[PDB]
RNA sequence: AGGUUGACCUCGGAUCAGGUAGGAGGACCCGCUGAACUUAAGCAUAUCAAUAAGCGGAGGAAAAGAAACCAACAGGGAUUGCCCUAGUAACGGCGAGUGAAGCGGCAACAGCUCAAAUUUGAAAGCUGGCUUCGGCCCGCGUUGUAAUUUGGAGAGGAUGCUUU
């Protein structure tokens, strides 16, 4: 008891995950008093309760972020934590379209005189 | 004018940093605390240093 | 690191030394004096057919 | 257009009309802040030939700099070494006052890039300049191939490194025999000439 | 209504909508600033050295760069680097010393964009906002945003084939 697997958590929604988090936190709070009052094999249980709380928090955060990404899928401005990280310099880099933009005179020259494929007889 | 942002800067609000399970750590089992229990109707707890 | 590690040798002297070593390789006493076990070798210089 | 007439008029700086305009504008710029934004170029032909456009992302800043030489910040204006046969009243800064103006304007607008600058006035105390700056983060700048080279990070603070026009002049980047020591970079050329080269088969 | 009602220009405010800078690192790179020990018998020219220390600013390289070049030849042809030129031409108290460049061979090669012209039979250009994603608005801008031209040319004509 106290070991909650991620597989069962990935199918729950927010309310039962919150309820499970509440019960796990209550058991850990009682078990700390049990630790300071007596010694036993319940230290394994407190370790599993800590890791189960971590798993539940991870799953709740992941589902909330997935829902938010779905909500912000078709919007121009995203929250800064939902924006891709990359590096600061990569984010300041010119976009691919803007870097590939050429002048129209250049475009006419490239349309009518591109680099050709050729060979020279020996 | 007050701010009316086109996007929230933080997508998810933080959970409360100091909830009750973090505030109360464990009761004190020392002989002074055990004296205080029946002498003063007082319980002694070890708590978080940032809790008022 | 700017000690002189490499030695420039004249290409003519390199070719001379290579030709002398090739000529010495055809002298059966010199093979034994260098320590090769060639007592069962049928002929020096030993030429094997390229079909093999 | 009118800009050919403006260029020919700007050549005539000692004519009555141009001296009047220079005098009144010198008074006005002296009353304004040392560095302040200009709403438009006061020399539109000069700004246009230096690369200004009437497009969102181009700004003009006007700056005045104190003219004359340079003083070494030694106590009581004197050195404690070997005699120099000269004072700090005759020390000459190796960059131009135009470059000093460009650097101070760049520090005032750290978000922009200095494109170029031009003289607009002078008096006994100050020389006055107008500096053209480009916003590398503006979409109208980033979409334009004639100018979006300046959005690349290699052009951060060109005026600090001498990559503007006055910087190239002061670094002496010209071709030919008069510029033997400086055309590829003075310090780099010195390092090349003072490098001892030792090959393996020497 | 005209003591009114407005158009502009300049200058401000806002936790206004959206962005951006700072610090680190700094071997190499671009600038600024700048010694002395040393070497000259000593020593204010000089040398160490256009170096160390100090200051500012970049990138994976930087910088330079498509001639206001070299030459004087039967001419070469952007930039960089290696070899050579060459310890040469040249500079230098009372001399200690200092010191390039053109050509030539090679590594590598790549070329271009504006300003100055009236689209004037039509601002043909663009940031942002809202979108049913078709567009529609608020504006910028004629004190000039597109197209066209950059000296190798080009603009106007003529002409008949090619090109996407």
């Amino acid at each position: 008891n106290g070991k909650v697997k991620a597989g069962q958590l990935w199918s729950k929604n927010k309310e039962e995950l919150t309820k499970i988090l509440g019960e796990l936190k209550t058991e850990l709070s009682q078990l700390r008093i049990q630790k300071i009052s007596s010694s036993g094999a319940k230290l394994n249980k407190i370790h599993d309760l800590r890791k189960s709380i971590a798993r539940v928090l991870t799953v709740i955060n992941a589902k909330q972020r997935a829902q938010l990404r779905l909500f912000y899928k078709n919007k121009k401005y995203l929250p800064l934590d939902l924006r891709p990280k990359l590096t600061r310099a990569l984010r300041r880099r010119l976009s691919k379209e803007d870097a590939s933009r050429v002048l129209e005179k250049t475009k006419k020259r490239l349309t009518h005189f591109p680099q050709r494929k050729y060979a020279v007889k020996a | 004018l007050s701010r009316a942002p086109k996007y929230p800067r933080k997508s998810i609000p933080h959970e409360p940093r100091l909830d009750e399970h973090k505030i109360i750590i464990h009761p004190l089992n020392t002989e002074g605390a055990l004296k205080k229990i029946e002498e003063q109707n007082t319980l002694v707890f070890i708590v978080d240093v940032k809790a008022n | 690191i700017w000690r002189k590690w490499h030695v420039k040798i004249n290409q003519g002297q390199k070719r001379f030394a290579t030709a002398s070593a090739l000529a010495a390789s055809a002298v059966a006493p010199l093979l034994m004096a260098r320590g090769h076990q060639v007592s069962t070798v049928p002929e020096v210089p030993l030429v094997v057919d390229s079909a093999a | 257009g009118a800009l050919k007439y403006l260029e020919e008029l700007s050549k005539k700086k000692q004519s009555d009309v141009v001296r009047f305009l220079l005098r009144v504008r010198c008074w006005e710029y002296r009353q304004l802040n040392v560095i302040h934004r200009a709403s438009r170029p006061s020399r539109p032909d000069k700004a246009r030939r230096l690369g200004y456009k009437a497009k969102q992302g181009y700004v003009i800043y006007r700056v005045r700099v104190r003219r004359g030489g340079r003083k070494r910040p030694v106590p009581k204006g004197a050195t404690y070494g070997k005699p120099t046969n000269q004072g700090v009243n005759q020390l000459k800064y190796q960059r131009s006052l135009r470059a000093t103006a460009e650097e101070r304007v760049g520090r005032r607008c750290s978000n922009l890039r200095v494109l170029n600058s031009y003289w607009v006035n002078q008096d006994s105390t100050y020389k006055y300049y107008e500096v053209i700056l480009v916003d590398p983060n503006h979409k109208a700048i980033r979409r334009d191939p004639r100018i979006n080279w300046i959005c690349n990070p290699v052009h951060k603070h060109r005026e600090c490194r001498g990559l503007t026009s006055t910087g190239k002049k002061s670094r002496g980047l010209n071709k030919g025999h008069r510029f033997n020591k400086t055309r590829a970079g003075r310090r780099k050329t010195w390092k090349r000439h003072n490098t001892l080269s030792l090959w393996r088969y020497r």
